[PDB]
RNA sequence: GUGAAGAGGGAAACAACCCAGACCGCCAGCUAAGGUCCCAAAGUCAUGGUUAAGUGGGAAACGAUGUGGGAAGGCCCAGACAGCCGAGUCGGCCUGCGCGGAAGAU
RNA sequence: GAUGUCGGCUCAUCACAUCCUGGGGCUGAAGUAGGUCCCAAGGGUAUGGCUGUUCGCCAUUUAAAGUGGUACGCGAGCUGG
RNA sequence: GCUGAAAGCAUCUAAGCACGAAACUUGCCCCGAGAUGAGUUCUCCCUGACCCUUUAAGGGUCCUGAAGGAACGUUGAAGAC
């Protein structure tokens, strides 16, 4: 089915009562509103769009506003979909809530890297580095040979080198479902997802 | 050849439509069509029919043979019918039938469940014996032969799921 | 070029280019490839009755 | 099986056959007389 | 006086439909080169283009000689080491019939900047209708 | 005999192979070797046969009820060959075209 | 009127005549374990003592410690026994 | 393996039908319309007068300057620029 929108705050444990330690990760999932709604006849496929969030009115362009006024909604920090199944409907001005987790076991997450910037083939690709002493010159953390001779006489394509790292998206599978807490719009999951603090997170039932 | 030069006679009560190259037959047991190769002709005169070659094809009587015995078998199903029969031997071996499921119990760590097709019944005279009944030769023979496949016979005793009519070898260790 | 201009105006009267040479070899015609080329493009009834005297010939 | 590049009837029970583009040999008295060209 | 030369600014072309149910692939293919280059006009010129629009219909029904519905192999390089990809006749049929014809005809053109024109001007539809009435074609036997 | 000291056409590209020996100009015609479905000039020519392997478009000793043509042998309505009545069947020789043997590194 | 070469280190890529894992036929295949042949290239395929050594012998592991091509791959990437 | 003739028998095959592996196409993750074959959907903004000539997707004078963007400043768990 679908998922929502949610925001990375931090992360804690829980203590049981029997003696065990987990580690959660703490997302607040406000209420997602949903702004317009795609069929197959007019544009090919089943979806739903949703907005969630607050945003300032003078920071708002003329058409966004437009965009929003259709609906019938106040305007949040961005617009996301989500796919549709087969018995699945929804309306326009509809609201939905983090109770929606409330019988789930599982959920996959997805989010943005933490960034680092360039890196290098020991950090980067786990290559070994060499000798530090016995005579070497100039070329300790250096990643070495990169072809073999005139047969074939250049460098394939996909070779592992250096470059940018981080940045990017990420998905992880298959965590747990700790706690759903609708009064304070509060999700528990254990483990650790990727991103930093205040960031955006996806968050949907698992797949496997 | 030979075996499409004798004509095929149709018992009393039998009803045959021919549309082109589909065939038709129906009769006491029931019903059954077929679709012949584009290169015989089949004729009906009165009581019998009679396959032949057309023209232009190489092959015309090695088709019109086969199309004959495929007729003929046609013709002796819908009105009297097919039976086989199948036999288990070993020590716990047992077969049961509830509505057109067949449980066999062989020897494994987990129950066998086989699901019959539409137009074949099956049934039990004893814990250790199958009988089937139908009217498609090709079908009854393959649910026989699927039926078999798991556990077939050895050969240092003969243990399995074999034919009623089948010689079983041995040999010593 | 001259050739192949030929080909394609014959086959629109119902002709081949060898058969249209041999059909005026036999006639005793004895106009060239540039002229013949220049009047399938720039005259179009001359070259139908070249046409239909080669025919005749080869009739 | 045997896979050979000369097939040959070993007794009075065998059998030669063509399946499917190649040459076999299938006897219905002797498992060990089943061969195949290649 | 020198030679004809036909001019880009002034070529008339029209427009044609067909039907390729229960067609040899390779004869039908040679036919609608030979009318998109325009050899079948008086005025064809080597470095000018002369020919028509084609519309094809019916693209999934195409026949072959033989065995060669399941033994002709397509092959292709993706440009990585190992990248090797083929398929078979059936299996392009069943996912994309139309590149068939497409690749048929474009192996019979001339390599370059013109006959990368020419080849723009082939309309081929797996299904048995197009949205060009507007044009008005005429319907051609081959 | 050719290249060296020789250009032009064919063999995809290819001194020594096949055709053929360039004084200069032409928006004329006939031919050689080799070719005429499209890239690319010219027969989707006419008559009679063979191959089903994409053989044509890589290769042996040897193995096989693949499929055309020819000359002779044994048995056969005095009921033959296969199986449990009714029209043919059995084994060799010469010859045309195909099948298997057939595994390599961007 | 110059194409630096044995072993080692760092980094690889291809073939199949398959070392392990997968699917099968025969067995002088009772079971556990084996022998021989056919299909199959997705992934994975040791640390040390001696010697400049590739190899090799030895000690203790592992499901397994494959055979070859790439200027006997790789010094305008390192070392110099 | 089932049914079945050429070859009155037999036969997995010639006409039909069913199973069958980490190899093949998908299912999982990431990029992706310069895909020049340059795609689809929702929203926003612009509604004045004249002259000339070789007469057409023509050149020029006054009035007007939207949606939006860019530049500058205080900065970042983003970054060699």
């Amino acid at each position: 089915m679908i998922g929502l929108v949610g925001k990375k705050v931090g992360m804690t444990r829980i203590f049981t009562e029997d003696g065990v330690s987990i580690p959660v990760t703490v997302i607040e999932v406000e209420a997602n509103r949903v702004t317009q709604v795609k069929d197959l006849a007019n544009d090919g496929y089943r979806a739903i769009q949703v907005t969630t969030g607050a945003k300032k009115a003078n920071r708002v362009t003329k058409p966004e506003a437009g965009h929003f006024a259709k609906a019938g909604v106040e305007a949040g920090r961005g617009l996301w979909e989500f796919r549709l199944a087969e018995g699945e409907e929804f309306t326009v001005g509809q609201s939905i809530s983090v109770e929606l987790f409330a019988d789930v076991k599982k959920v996959d997450v997805t989010g943005t890297s933490k960034g680092k910037g360039f890196a290098g083939t020991v950090k980067r690709w786990n290559f070994r580095t060499q000798d530090a002493t016995h005579g070497n010159s100039l070329s300790h953390r250096v990643p070495g040979s990169i072809g073999q001779n005139q047969t074939p006489g250049k460098v394939f394509k996909g070779k592992k080198m250096a470059g940018q790292m981080g940045n990017e998206r990420v998905t992880v599978q298959s965590l747990d479902v700790v706690r759903v807490d609708a009064e304070r719009n509060l999700l528990l999951v254990k483990g650790a997802v990727p991103g930093a603090t205040g960031s955006d997170l996806i968050v949907k039932p698992a797949v496997k | 050849s030979r075996v499409a030069k004798a004509p095929v006679v149709v018992p009393a009560g039998v009803d045959v439509k021919i549309n082109g190259q589909v065939i038709t037959i129906k009769g006491k047991n029931g019903e059954l069509t077929r679709t012949l190769n584009d290169a015989v002709e089949v004729k009906h005169a009165d009581n019998t029919l009679t396959f032949g070659p057309r023209d232009g094809y190489a092959d015309g009587w090695a088709q019109a043979g086969t199309a004959r015995a495929l007729l003929n078998s046609m013709v002796i199903g819908v009105t009297e019918g097919f039976t086989k029969k199948l036999q288990l031997v070993g020590v716990g071996y047992r077969a049961a039938v509830k509505g057109n499921v067949i449980n066999l119990s062989l020897g494994f760590s987990h129950p066998v469940d086989h699901q019959l097709p539409a137009g074949i019944t099956a049934e039990c005279p004893t814990q250790t014996e199958i009988v089937l009944k139908g009217a498609d030769k090709q079908v009854i023979g393959q649910v026989a032969a699927d039926l078999r496949a798991y556990r077939r016979p050895e050969p240092y005793k003969g243990k399995g799921v074999r034919y009623a009519d089948e010689v079983v070898r041995t040999k010593e260790a | 070029l001259w050739i192949a201009r030929i080909n394609a105006a014959a086959r629109q009267n119902g002709i081949s280019y060898s058969k249209f040479i041999n059909g005026l070899k036999k006639a005793s015609v004895e106009i060239d490839r540039k002229i013949l080329a220049d009047i399938a493009v720039f005259d179009k009834v001359a070259f139908t009755a070249l046409v239909e005297k080669a025919k005749a010939a080869l009739a | 099986m045997k896979v050979r590049a000369s097939v040959k009837k070993l007794c009075r029970n065998c059998k030669i056959v063509k399946r499917d583009g190649v040459i076999r040999v299938i006897c219905s008295a002797e498992p060990k007389h089943k061969q195949r060209q290649g | 006086m020198k030679t004809f030369t036909a001019k880009p600014e002034t070529v008339k072309r029209d427009w044609y439909v067909v039907d390729a149910t229960g067609k040899t692939l390779g004869r039908l293919a040679t036919e609608l080169a030979r009318r998109l280059r325009g050899k079948h006009k008086a005025e064809y010129t080597p470095h000018v283009d002369t020919g028509d629009y084609i519309i094809v219909l019916n693209a999934d029904k195409v026949a072959v000689t033989g065995n060669k519905r399941t033994d002709k192999v397509y092959y292709h390089h993706t440009g990585h080491i190992g990248g090797i990809k083929q398929a078979t006749f059936e299996e392009m049929i069943a996912r994309r019939p139309e590149r068939v014809i497409e690749i048929a005809v474009k192996g019979m053109l001339p390599k370059g900047p013109l006959g990368r024109a020419m080849f723009r001007k082939l309309k081929v539809y797996a299904g048995n209708e197009h949205n060009h009435a507007a044009q008005q074609p005429q319907v051609l036997d081959i």
